[PDB]
């Protein structure tokens, strides 16, 4: 998943 | 070491098929003799076929698979396997994130055809 | 030796995809724990995908590929390959005739998915 | 399908190494260009190397591994695997009895050398 | 991706054999459960066996191959191949320089034994 956490 | 590069017999038709297992849209580029011959784009978390095509290895036989997501090349793993000295599989896995499942785009090249 | 039989981890989803390269119509049966879980029937001389499906390896993880043409079992070749200790391919080729190209039905199983 | 036959690039040095895992004495014959180029004989239940030799694939590149025990041909399984489009392994297992471990003589061919 | 790391079934006897093809002395370390279980060292440009040994995969089944040349870790390529759902090869190549033949140390792991 494209996300800051990832 | 370099991954995703295979030397096929010259002037040989081969199949190339890509599957997706990722939240990200996968872009798969297939180069023959250093020029793009096919490009697949798709998104699936369920191993959907995002592209399948028949290509010709040309005079050099050089085939390279590249995979990227949002401009970022994925980490590739690859190998070639030959069964009964005749049936060839060139196999690519790729990792676009952090979990190292290496399935985010999976590319299968097979020959001979027909 | 037995071919087309693979032990997968239990309760694991896997992709199974079949390609055809023959004048004969290929019937591909994918058995999980000795019972058919998918059946593909198609005909192509240019590597058409005649079936693709996500299955679950179930309680015991036993997966078997069978190929027949007009009721006659084809001769199978197979192997499993693991990349970076994680990405698995189970590979099947089959011959329905006498030319020994072993591509008449080509079956690729891949896991993990998702 | 035929097993134990591999097409190497012509005129290329390769290694051939045989291991034994059986009560039976393993006779391993290596043919190049359909002609006997090396013969190993040995017995071990602990993977002892029964022979290792450097050969040349010759003008045809055709390499064939035969395994027999007391004059009876063993059942063979084989495949070829290529890593980073350069490093080649041709692998042979064989079964001389009924337990189907296929390790009774194990033959590994590798190239390139040097 | 990580290379040279293989998960074997726990407490399994396996063979490990190393060949050298380089002007540099090859140092091959085999780790079981993150501890050194075998060390091979030798120099050859003719595929000499620099070591062969039978080890046990222990409670974790984790086996790792490391190759270094004059203190410098070599770049590794690896894969695992399974024949007839039974016969396992874990294969390693390594490159200590710039020619990218990936044979400078070649390591073959095989099981089951006996
Ligand atoms: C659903 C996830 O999508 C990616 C990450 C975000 O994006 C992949 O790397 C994961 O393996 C998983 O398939
Ligand atoms: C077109 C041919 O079809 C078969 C024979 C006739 O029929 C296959 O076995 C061949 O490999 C080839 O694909
Ligand atoms: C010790 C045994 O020797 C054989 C049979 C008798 O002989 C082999 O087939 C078995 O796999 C096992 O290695
Ligand atoms: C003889 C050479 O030795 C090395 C380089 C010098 O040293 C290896 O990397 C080469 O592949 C080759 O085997
Ligand atoms: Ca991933
Ligand atoms: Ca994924
Ligand atoms: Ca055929
Ligand atoms: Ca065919
Ligand atoms: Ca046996
Ligand atoms: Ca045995
Ligand atoms: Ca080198
Ligand atoms: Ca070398």
């Amino acid at each position: 998943k494209a996300a800051k956490a990832c | 070491a370099t991954q995703g590069v295979f030397t096929l017999p010259a002037n040989t038709r081969f199949g190339v098929t890509a599957f997706a297992n990722s939240s990200g849209t996968q872009t798969v580029n297939v180069l023959v003799n250093n020029e793009t011959a096919a490009t697949f784009s798709g998104q699936s978390t369920n191993n959907a076929v995002i592209g399948t095509q028949v290509l010709n290895s040309g005079s050099s036989g050089k085939v390279q698979v590249q995979v990227s997501v949002n401009g970022r090349p994925s980490d590739l793993v690859s190998a070639q396997v030959i069964l009964t000295n005749e049936l060839n599989f060139a196999l690519v896995g790729s990792e676009d994130g952090t979990d190292n499942d290496y399935n985010d785009a999976v590319v299968v090249i097979n020959w001979p055809l027909g």
